[PDB]
């Protein structure tokens, strides 16, 4: 996580090609009277965020000598990006990885998994999450050597974007930020970003996006939704809420419809956080109040994961 | 959802 | 494509996000005593190399004259890459973009086109791909507007090369290439690539790579193969086949096992071409002259858009 | 193949 200068250099892994990625205005689809900044965490080597994440648990939780390679067994229960960044660094850096998710996941979930050769363990359909999470605890308990990734708690994901998603943000916008908006599924990336910006001395407002069907932070009953990557039914530990200006309830459905327009408009292929957050960033920047103001948001996700999902369904009866 | 993270 | 500095500055269209691609060294898979380094065109913003050569049309021919937004119409037969990424840059620039391709090609690859609003027109299955450069060449003949991208032909296509891809592998190499390996499918890539290499004094050897089943190059009969992104059919007139020091066939099967490997291995996910070209480059690198000597290939593709084809069939099983 | 390209 030094700058490391790859468009000049040549790396030694490809560990070292995460973060350091690349920030974009929203261009046509930005009718208002602010700038709108994307972070394209899609750009990642593995398409996600979570390459992040999986990369600062590795590499901090070795360092500090929890994670012996050969020997350490990572654990989690995960039907998203982050079973996919964990198998893929699992795999390079000798450590078997088990992921456990629902049965009726699709097989391209599965599929990506056991490319890079994780055992995935698929829990009976009708216990839904609740069993894959029940499945991972009870791997961990059972077997010395399994340890949790444990991405809703670990101290390594806010970490990790204060570290680095948060400075190069503060970089690449030339240390103008109005406000920073993000989708919380664990909470690292709003959190971590939003104290790298405080400490830098932003007086940027901070605001979380969460689905309008899962309204947790608002106050509200956690309950199924689309947006999928946000949204986790409580509150991460991750999750730092004293940081936050603003909850912002986004649609499932302007979700998608933002996803969708993104794509014809600006070229940006996304899955379902990054409709939001695009979503949530373009009703901010109507406010007359941010008139010439710096909005940051974040594309999580690269597009291509989703063409399986209810996403794109619309695409076809067009 | 799924869980989807 | 003036060097624009992404992971320190905010873009203005995605476009500025292509090229400049990451350099990686092959590690556990490279048992050799030679360097062999992997030039990641998978990490394009749409995931491919075509990425080059469709901004290339877009921007050159706009230059020249020949395209004009809202009014030229881009035609092309695909049923890889350049069509992807055509649709893509069209769709932000203001280009109605045709693709056509056969009946019997899968959903996923007429969806991604159609989520970047291209019309895909579909010919009979019986036909094949020459059913589908058919149409194209007679939409082009009876539409004054329409104008083919002309892949295979283009005089943009080794030009992009050789002023982005070449100079970028010459400044991360330090200047130091010893041959460079490439599948040829237009043969942009290593014509472009062979030309600046030989413009800076460099003495590599420069190797195209085709499929065993298919090995045009090498003086044999054209037929179907499996390594999707190379192979032809036929000698491209982009290809300058006088820049070729040696044609060395991959077969097939060779390309799929490569592939499978190093997602393992090395964590790099790609497609049939990427293991094609991965698997030459072995090959090279255990020619005993080559100790020390640094070899330099590509990536061509990420693997995401490969779940649903042959390549990871095996994976099911396993 | 396709064409593949
Ligand atoms: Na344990
Ligand atoms: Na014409």
């Amino acid at each position: 996580a030094a700058p490391f200068d790859k468009s000049k250099n040549v790396a030694q892994s490809i560990d070292q090609l995460i973060g350091q990625t690349p920030a974009l205005y929203l261009n046509k689809l930005n009718n208002t009277k602010a700038k709108v900044v994307l972070k394209m965490e899609c750009e990642n080597p593995m398409a996600s965020v979570k390459d992040r994440l999986g990369f600062a648990i590795y590499d901090k939780a070795e360092k500090e000598g929890k994670l012996i390679p050969g020997k350490s067994i990572v654990v989690e229960s995960s039907s998203g990006n982050t079973g996919v960044s964990l198998a893929h660094l699992g795999a390079i850096r000798g450590y078997k990885v088990i992921i456990t998710m629902p049965e009726s996941m699709s097989l391209e979930r599965r599929c990506l998994l056991r490319i890079f050769g994780a055992e995935v363990i698929l829990t009976p359909a009708a216990l839904g999450m609740k069993g894959a999470v029940a499945m991972a605890k009870k791997i961990v308990a059972a077997n010395p050597n399994a340890v949790l990734a444990d991405q809703f708690a670990t101290k390594y994901n806010a970490l990790i974007h204060e570290e680095t998603t948060g400075p190069e943000i503060w970089e690449q916008t030339n240390h103008n930020v109005d406000c920073f908006i993000a989708g919380v599924g664990t909470g690292g990336t709003l959190t971590g970003v939003a104290r790298a910006l405080k400490k830098m001395g932003s007086h940027a407002r901070i605001v979380a996006v969460e689905p309008t069907e899962s309204p947790v932070l608002s106050g509200g009953k956690p309950g199924p939704h689309k947006i999928q990557g946000i949204g986790p039914g409580f509150v991460p530990d991750v999750l730092d809420r004293s940081l936050i200006d603003e909850v912002l309830c986004v649609a499932g459905d302007d979700a998608i419809e933002t996803a969708l327009k993104l794509t014809r408009s600006d070229g940006v292929f996304c899955g379902f956080s990054g409709g939001a957050n695009v979503y949530a960033a373009l009703k901010i920047a109507e406010r007359p109040e941010m008139e010439g103001k710096t909005i940051v948001t974040v594309i999580p996700s690269f597009g291509e994961r989703y063409l399986s999902t209810t996403l794109y369904r619309s695409v076809r009866d067009e | 959802d799924g869980s989807g993270i």
